[PDB]
């Protein structure tokens, strides 16, 4: 198995996962964006 | 992470190493790179900085 | 390669040069957040 | 050779022209600003020059 | 053509005599200056103005090798302007070319020794071994049939033109 | 367009897969024949795509090669068989070599892999 | 020169001319290309292939392979053109 | 790059004129787009102009006089009609292709400008005599010879490596 | 000359008394203007409104 | 222009740029030498200094032949360096007997008129003659060299026609054969013959050191210019400059 | 029409020896073969020395004759001219050279079987493409 | 134990990286979360300086 | 002779361009 | 009828896909970014290579002799020219022949004196040259007898 690809892709994931909620979580707070 | 030790810096496309390697970092006689610990400094240290 | 200690976090190192790519795509998001005013 | 102008240059002293050539028998270095091209080139300046203070006045 | 030797020769005659017998203005249309297609837009004027007036068919080249095969140099499509001279047999593969690196060229007509050997017409029955004349004859009949012109009569020039045909459509 | 490199190809692709049925013709291999009706069709259409008097020879000469065989005379099958052959000159592609040769110059040619395939590559 | 009767001589056929083929026709000899082929073609105008031997310098280890390929060898009038392009042709693969 | 080896489609002047009117397009879209945008009015205190316009209006919002009196002070000539303005970017690209289209007739029955004959001559007569119109045609024959053994695959050119021009190491 | 490697490249004191005349002749005149006048700053978005 | 010594004496950064490098080195004194069977010369430097080309020329009533002073259209690539050939004495005669160096440059010289002579300023396979033994403050060379042809046949016309190489026909015009007469009045052009000449030379060595084994002088070179494979006739060109050498034992 | 036992099947002795290469070990060749000798030898040819290629009719006239695998093989260990006079490991990559050349260093017997099997399956698969020059691209 | 000590540098600075711009640009939320982000800043410092002796020991052993 | 023809034309062109820029219709406001 | 050969990255791969360890089947890469193996096998460094670095300081004395004989006769670029023609073998050698720290250190002596030969070469300082070489050569023959 290469484990290189298995953990390339949610690393992409949850790099884009996570400044994307800092979207999504200002404004379920809404607060000054 | 991409370094192979075979092939010179051009020939596997890279672009930073070889501006700290003129400033005399891992770089040995004609060219040759004994080591890139010198080089993960320099980035290590450029990343907690950002 | 990385240092061999380093060497387990190889996928992670690979993306993170595409990391200031996405900040520039985070500046039209939250515009449509904010809905473009 | 059919030269109609030519011979009233050469006859008031325009013997050398920017080719070398020269119409004594001779080779000129450099003939300056009076040759059979640069008298024929005066002309042209002064034409345009004559031209323009035509339609000013 | 073809068709009108091997009905000549299957009633029994030589080849020398069985082109002979082809008319010479059948000849006429196998030629490329009689192409509409051969010609350029700023060529004006007539065809003899392009090649000359035609006078007479020289004859019908065959070429031979020294195994005595049969060579018919590859004819030129009506799109290139210049094609090279290619030397293919029945099969269609090259006996012979003319090269233009003449270094190690393995075709080239004085390795391959062509002989050219005429049929009908004002050159007819008439050997050239001579390898110049083979080259200059193996050039010739990669356009057309081969004639003989007049370039002199209104000082035509060496290239082409086009027909009623290509300048009414046109 | 029909022209005088077609005519050649569909010669020089398929005159090889008539004249190797003479193998075939020995033994007497009826399903060999069958298998390569198209290609006495297909010949015949190539080799005289103008000439439609020379094609329509080969029809009847391509007939009488399938009347026989379905009668199963095997000495009127070589009886006609030869017949075709000698009248239409089909002709195998043999061995070039470097003073004979150069079958193909691109790779797009119908000889490439062929035994009259080679090439003088200096 | 349009026409020089010498053409199969030079790359063509079996048998290489001495006068005027270049270093790249004596590849297809084996043993020859380096320091044979290198003599034969950096030396002045030939008579024969028995001739070839008055070269100096050239020794026994040398000359055996020109034994082995003295009849695969001919000498041919020079013509100056194809003698300057002895050592490079200007075609290469 | 087919029409232009086979058949020097750039030299053909029914082109140069659709090139002129495809790039003299482009032109008057770049100069029509800048000067409207650069004599607009003030409608507005917002920075941004492209707010301050509705549909609707019956004046205008960019001043005709200022943008006649900037290019026929900067280039020289000038626009002074938006009637006659407006059909020339009508005019400019749609005749390009036109004009470029009858052009393309030409080569579909090979009329075409494919050489100037006394250029061509007297290169025939003078190997000294070079232009850069003669190192077009050198060029154009290594796009007709190289191309056409796997251009036109069907007419089964095969060309020997000593028939395929060359010029010196490469 | 032709890859000397000269300073604004020049081969002769010729050339030095062309390079300083003809920059303060035509300086001499930008004086005659702009001589004996100074001080008075603005403190705006690029006025320097005097003459 | 000075001697071998202090131009050794420069870097190449300081040379690079001041057209000292065509320039050959000066000897300084007279003296002699007395060469050696064994030595040769090294560092042969041929500079011409002017040119002239043979025409028809115009003066008081009557139309001769002589040379104009003409110059030269390539910039510096005109002098010869770094010439050696092995040096014998035979008869009490010295003599040269050329072999290496740069022995040829591409020149073209322009006359007065506007026509360009391009030609080779060539030594190659040069035997000289002295006028006696033992170099000295007048000892003379002469001899013949060869000019080969300025282009060689992989040199290609403008259409596509070599010597070696190139298209045999006007590829111009090819509904020009057509006949029992082909292109046969363009065959004095499609031919491309490689045509080699014989020129002359005559040193003249003024100036001799043998402290450093060194001799200088003044030759006077014709030659014949260029023929574009044969189709014109070439003219005669003079040279005129000084030349160089470093003397073996 | 794939990569069988039969068009995998390469001469290895200088007799008539013959083994299939695994089609991993084709992989190998090509892979390991662009990255060393790539540079040089895109298409079968040399760059360096355009007279001296890669092709089989240009590897059987050679002296020894390299049209095997190991020869090839053993040209890489101990490269000599193309009449095998002398050697040019000074100015050629090889293990006799590879303190000289870094790209040397990591190769074992399995690489060099594969990169030498990738010499000789590739005449196979192309035939006038495989060193012909530019002719063929 | 370098492997474990970045491994857990890395799963801080995702909760810096998300939770910190989160409490920044709310108005209200900084002054009172500040001593909880200053313990995590504090934190984080000192995990680089422990993270940094690990390779200057764990190198030159 | 046809450099006549040719250098007729282009200051041919070079004539007219001088005439339609200083001989100009000028367009009023009026 | 097919079933073409999907080949994901995780599934089957034949010529084409890039896994990246998959087709290398337990040979063990450098990294998974290069198709070499490490550094292990096939080239003992220690092995005789020992002769052309040796035969480098050989030849690197009778350069260094050649050096104030063109001092003499004022050639400044042949000092600078034989300095690195030849000479550029021998930082390759030294450096991957001189192991423990005390011949590090009579490298170090040996490189600066070697550099300031070049330097005085550019200054065309005819004495500092020679003084140089004097410093430059005992520190080279000091090296060689310290292995
Ligand atoms: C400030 C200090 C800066 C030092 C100058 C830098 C020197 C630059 C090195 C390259 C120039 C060179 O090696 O030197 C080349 C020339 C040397 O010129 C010599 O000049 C001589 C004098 O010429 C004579 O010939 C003329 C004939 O026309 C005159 O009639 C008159 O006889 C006399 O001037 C001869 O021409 C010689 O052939 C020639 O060698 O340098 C020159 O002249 C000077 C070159 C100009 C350099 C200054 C450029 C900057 C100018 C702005 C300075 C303001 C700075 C404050
Ligand atoms: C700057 C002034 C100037 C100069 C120095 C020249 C010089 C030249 N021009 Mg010229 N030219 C000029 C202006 C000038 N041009 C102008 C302004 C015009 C337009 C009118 C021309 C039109 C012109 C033409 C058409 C030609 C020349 C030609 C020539 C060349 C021959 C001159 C010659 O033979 O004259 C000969 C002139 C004369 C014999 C005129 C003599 C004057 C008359 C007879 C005097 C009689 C009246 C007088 C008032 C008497 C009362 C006075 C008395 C009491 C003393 C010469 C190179 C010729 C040439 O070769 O072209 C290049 C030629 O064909 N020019
Ligand atoms: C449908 C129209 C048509 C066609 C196809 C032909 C066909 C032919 N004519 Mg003919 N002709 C025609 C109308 C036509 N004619 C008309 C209307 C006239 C009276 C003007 C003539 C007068 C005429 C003469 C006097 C001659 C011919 C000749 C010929 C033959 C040679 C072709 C040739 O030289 O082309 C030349 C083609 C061109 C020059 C191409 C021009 C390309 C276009 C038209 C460019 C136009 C645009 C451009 C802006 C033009 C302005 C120029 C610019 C400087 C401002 C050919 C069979 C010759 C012949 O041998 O016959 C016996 C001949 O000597 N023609
Ligand atoms: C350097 C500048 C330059 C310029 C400006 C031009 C300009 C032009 N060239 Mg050109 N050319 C040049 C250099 C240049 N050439 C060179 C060096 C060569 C090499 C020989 C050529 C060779 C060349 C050829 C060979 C041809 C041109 C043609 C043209 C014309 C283009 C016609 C066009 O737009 O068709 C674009 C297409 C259309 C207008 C038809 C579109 C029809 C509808 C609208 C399609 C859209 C439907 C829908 C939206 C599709 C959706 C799918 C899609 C978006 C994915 C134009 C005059 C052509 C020409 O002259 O023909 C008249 C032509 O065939 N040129
Ligand atoms: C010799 C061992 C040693 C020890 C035991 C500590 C201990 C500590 N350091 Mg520290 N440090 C040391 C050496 C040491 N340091 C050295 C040599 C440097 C480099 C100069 C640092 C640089 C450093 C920084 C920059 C920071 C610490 C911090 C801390 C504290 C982290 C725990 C915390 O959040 O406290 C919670 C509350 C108490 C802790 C008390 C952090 C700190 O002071 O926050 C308290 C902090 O930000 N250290
Ligand atoms: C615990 C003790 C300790 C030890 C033994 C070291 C040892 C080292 N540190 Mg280090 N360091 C320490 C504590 C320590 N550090 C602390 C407390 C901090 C602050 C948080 C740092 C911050 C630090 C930085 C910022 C750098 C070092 C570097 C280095 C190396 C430099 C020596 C060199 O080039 O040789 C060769 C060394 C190696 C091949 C491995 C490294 C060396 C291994 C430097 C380095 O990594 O250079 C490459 C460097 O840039 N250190
Ligand atoms: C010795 C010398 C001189 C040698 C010369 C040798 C040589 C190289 C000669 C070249 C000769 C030459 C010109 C050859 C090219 C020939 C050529 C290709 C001709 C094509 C002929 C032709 C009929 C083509 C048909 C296609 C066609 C009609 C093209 C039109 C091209 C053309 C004129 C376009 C106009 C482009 C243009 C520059 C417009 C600018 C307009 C402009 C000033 C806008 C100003 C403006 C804008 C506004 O928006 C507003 C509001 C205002 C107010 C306003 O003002
Ligand atoms: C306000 C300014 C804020 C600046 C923050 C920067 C703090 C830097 C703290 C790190 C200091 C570096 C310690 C050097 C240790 C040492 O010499 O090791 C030395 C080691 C190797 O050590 C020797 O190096 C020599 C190099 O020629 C030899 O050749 C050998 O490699 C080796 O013997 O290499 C280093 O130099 C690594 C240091 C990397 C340099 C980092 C510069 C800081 C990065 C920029 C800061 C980011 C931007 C800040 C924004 C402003
Ligand atoms: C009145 C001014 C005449 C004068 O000074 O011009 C002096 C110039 C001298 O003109 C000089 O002449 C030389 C040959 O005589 C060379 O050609 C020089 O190039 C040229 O400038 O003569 C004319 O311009 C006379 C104009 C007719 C009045
Ligand atoms: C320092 C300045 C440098 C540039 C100075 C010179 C450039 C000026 C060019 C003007 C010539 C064109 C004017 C003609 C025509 C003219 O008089 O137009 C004048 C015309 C004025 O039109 P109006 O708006 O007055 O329209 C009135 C209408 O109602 C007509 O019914 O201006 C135009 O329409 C735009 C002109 C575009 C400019 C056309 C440029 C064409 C380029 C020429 C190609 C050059 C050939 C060169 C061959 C060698």
């Amino acid at each position: 198995d290469t484990r290189l690809l298995v953990i390339a892709a949610p690393v992409l994931v949850a790099a884009s996962w996570a400044l994307f909620n800092i979207g999504r979580l200002a404004i379920q707070q809404i607060q000054r964006l | 992470s991409h370094f192979v030790p075979e092939k010179p810096t051009y020939e596997q496309g890279f672009i930073l190493i070889q501006h700290l390697a003129t400033l005399g970092y891992g770089i040995g006689p004609g060219g040759e790179i004994t080591s890139t610990v010198p080089y993960f400094a320099v980035g290590v240290i450029h990343l907690i900085s950002s | 390669k990385l240092p061999e200690a380093y060497a387990f976090l190889n996928p992670i190192v690979d993306v993170m040069p595409v990391i200031p790519v996405l900040f520039f795509l985070l500046a039209f998001v939250w515009q449509a957040a904010v809905s473009f005013r | 050779q059919g030269m109609f102008v030519m011979p009233f240059m050469t006859r008031l002293g325009i013997t050398d022209s920017w080719g070398g050539w020269s119409i004594t028998g001779e080779s000129v270095s450099n003939p300056g600003i009076w040759s059979f091209e640069g008298v024929a080139l005066s002309h042209i300046i002064l034409s345009g020059m004559c031209f323009l203070a035509a339609i000013w006045h | 053509i073809e068709r009108q030797v091997e009905t000549s020769v299957s009633e029994g005659l030589s080849e020398s005599q069985a082109w002979s017998r082809i008319p010479d203005k059948l000849a006429f249309y196998d030629y490329i200056g009689n192409n509409p297609a051969k010609g350029g837009l700023f060529r004006a004027g007539p065809m003899n103005k392009g090649d000359g007036i035609a006078e007479a068919w020289l004859g019908h080249p065959i070429f031979r090798d020294k195994e005595g095969r049969e060579l018919t140099v590859r004819r030129m499509p009506a799109f290139f302007e210049t094609f090279p001279v290619i030397l293919v047999d029945k099969d269609g593969i090259i006996r012979a070319d003319i090269p233009f690196r003449r270094a190690e060229s393995k075709y080239s007509i004085e390795q391959v020794g062509v002989t050219v050997d005429f049929y009908g017409g004002k050159l007819n029955g008439q050997t050239f071994k001579d390898a110049p004349t083979v080259k200059k004859f193996a050039r010739k009949a990669q356009l057309g049939e081969v004639f003989e012109f007049d370039r002199t009569s209104l000082e035509s020039d060496g290239v082409f033109r086009s027909s009623p045909r290509g300048w009414y459509t046109y | 367009s029909v022209s005088a490199a077609t005519i050649n190809r569909a010669r020089g692709l398929y005159g090889d897969r008539i004249a190797a049925l003479k193998d075939a013709v020995a033994a007497g291999d009826f399903k060999a024949i069958a298998e390569e009706k198209n290609a006495f069709i297909l010949f015949n259409s190539g080799a005289y795509p103008t000439n439609k008097a020379k094609k329509n020879a080969a029809i009847a000469q391509t007939n009488e090669i399938f009347k026989a065989i379905r009668s199963g005379d095997k000495a009127a099958v070589k009886s006609a068989y030869d017949a075709y052959m000698a009248a239409n000159d089909i002709r195998p592609l043999p061995e070039i070599n470097a003073n004979i040769g150069q079958g193909y110059s691109s790779d797009f040619d119908f000889r490439v892999r062929t035994k009259a395939g080679a090439i003088y590559v200096r | 020169v349009i026409d020089y009767e010498n053409i199969g001589y030079l790359g063509g056929s079996s048998i290489v001319d001495i006068n005027n083929a270049n270093i790249r026709a004596y590849l297809k000899m084996p043993g020859m290309y380096p320091t044979v082929a290198g003599k034969i073609v950096s030396h002045g105008p030939y008579s024969g292939v028995s001739d070839l031997y008055k070269i100096p310098g050239l020794s026994s280890a040398e000359a055996d392979v020109i034994k082995k390929y003295e009849s695969r060898l001919t000498a041919k009038t020079p013509s100056p053109d194809y003698v300057i392009d002895r050592i490079n042709n200007g075609l290469y693969r | 790059l087919f029409l232009q080896g086979f058949h020097n489609w750039t030299l053909n002047p029914f082109h140069m004129m659709g090139v002129a009117g495809i790039l003299g397009g482009a032109l008057l879209c770049a100069i029509h787009g800048a000067t409207v945008e650069n004599t607009l009015f003030e409608d507005g205190d917002a920075a941004n102009t492209f707010r301050a316009f509705t549909p609707t209006q019956s004046e205008e919002t960019y001043s005709m006089v200022t943008a006649n009196r900037f290019w026929s002070q900067i280039f020289g000539v000038a626009f002074s009609n938006k009637r006659w303005l407006h059909f020339f970017m009508l005019f400019v690209p749609v005749t390009g292709l036109w004009t470029s289209s009858i052009g393309i007739v030409g080569l579909a029955l090979n009329l075409r400008a494919y050489d100037f004959v006394s250029q061509e001559l007297r290169a025939a007569e003078d190997p000294e005599f070079e232009t850069f119109y003669t190192k077009n045609h050198l060029l154009d024959e290594g796009i007709r010879a190289w191309m056409a053994a796997q251009d036109q695959p069907h007419e089964n050119f095969v060309f020997p490596e000593e028939v395929l021009p060359r010029g010196n190491a490469l | 000359n032709a890859r000397f490697a000269n300073g604004k490249p020049q081969s002769i004191e010729a050339k030095y008394i062309m390079r300083s005349p003809a920059e303060w002749d035509r300086f001499m005149r930008f004086m005659d203007r702009y001589a004996e006048a100074n001080g008075l700053g603005f403190s705006s978005x690029x006025x320097x409104x005097x003459x | 222009a000075l001697t071998k010594s202090q131009i050794n004496e420069l870097s190449y950064l300081q040379v690079k740029g001041t057209g000292l490098a065509n320039r050959c080195a000066e000897v300084v004194g007279e003296d002699s030498i007395k060469p050696k069977p064994g030595a040769k010369l090294v560092d042969m430097c041929i500079e011409p200094k002017a040119w002239a080309v043979e025409e028809e020329v115009g003066k008081a009533g009557k139309t001769e032949k002589k040379f104009v002073n003409s110059k030269v259209m390539t910039r510096q690539t005109y002098t010869l360096d770094a010439i050696e050939g092995p040096i014998t004495v035979d008869g009490g005669k010295i003599t040269f007997s050329e072999k290496e160096g740069i022995d040829y440059a591409a020149t073209t010289v322009q006359l007065p008129g506007g026509e360009r002579v391009p030609f080779l300023f060539t030594v190659k396979d040069l035997v000289a003659k002295g006028n006696g033994d033992t170099f000295k403050p007048g000892f003379q060379m002469g001899g013949d060299f060869n000019t080969p042809s300025y282009r060689t046949g992989l040199f290609l016309d403008p259409k596509g026609r070599g010597g070696t190489t190139g298209y045999d026909m006007a590829v111009a015009l090819p509904a020009l054969q057509l006949g029992e007469e082909g292109d046969a009045e363009l065959f004095g052009e499609n031919n491309k013959v490689f045509d080699i000449t014989q020129g002359r030379i005559e040193m003249e060595v003024n100036k001799v050191n043998a402290e450093d084994s060194e001799i200088g002088g003044v030759f006077v070179a014709t030659q014949l210019s260029d023929t574009d494979m044969g189709s014109k006739t070439p003219k005669k060109v003079l040279t005129k400059g000084i030349f160089y050498a470093k003397v073996e034992q | 029409i794939d990569l069988d036992e039969a068009t995998r099947t390469v001469v290895v002795d200088n007799a008539g020896n013959t083994t299939v290469l695994t089609p991993e070990q084709v992989k190998r060749g090509k892979r390991l073969f662009n990255a060393t000798c790539g540079a040089c030898h895109v298409g079968g040819i040399t760059k360096t020395n355009p007279n001296v290629g890669l092709d089989p009719e240009a590897l059987s006239l050679a002296t020894p004759r390299r049209d095997n695998i190991n020869a090839l093989v053993d040209y890489i260990k101990n490269p000599t001219t193309y009449d095998g006079l002398e050697s040019i490991a000074e100015v050629h990559p090889s293990i006799k050279s590879a303190d000289i050349y870094p790209r040397m260093r990591s190769l074992t017997d399995e690489d060099l079987y594969s990169i030498a099997g990738h010499i000789m399956l590739s005449p196979k698969i192309a035939s006038e493409k495989w060193g012909g020059g530019k002719i063929y691209y | 134990m370098i492997t474990a000590l970045t491994a857990l540098f890395v799963l801080v600075s995702l909760a810096l990286v998300v939770t910190v711009p989160v409490a920044l640009a709310t108005p209200g939320e900084w002054e009172t979360s500040k001593d909880q982000f200053n313990k995590i800043f504090q934190l984080w410092v000192g995990l680089v300086v422990a993270i940094a002796t690990a390779d200057g020991i764990s190198t030159a052993i | 002779m046809e450099a006549l023809v040719y250098t007729f034309l282009l200051i041919g062109t070079l004539m007219v361009i001088f005439f339609a820029v200083f001989f100009r219709e000028t367009p009023r406001i009026l | 009828s097919v079933f073409g050969l999907i080949g994901d990255g995780t599934s089957y791969s034949e010529g084409a896909a890039y896994g990246t360890d998959q087709a290398d089947k337990l040979y063990s890469p450098y990294s998974v970014y290069s198709p070499e193996g490490e550094k292990s096998l096939y080239k003992p460094d220690s092995a005789e290579y020992l002769a052309r670095k040796k035969a480098v300081l050989a030849e690197t004395k009778n350069r260094l002799q050649k050096i104030p004989g063109y001092v003499d006769k004022k050639e400044w670029f042949n000092v600078k020219d034989e300095l690195t023609r030849y000479m550029y073998e021998t930082r390759g050698a030294v450096r991957s022949l001189s192991s423990s720290v005390t011949q590090k250190e009579k490298a170090e002596v040996f490189f600066r004196a070697l550099e300031d030969t070049y330097g005085a070469a550019t200054l065309k300082k005819g004495d500092a040259v020679k003084a140089s070489n004097d410093k430059a050569i005992a520190a080279l023959d000091a090296f060689t007898a310290t292995l």
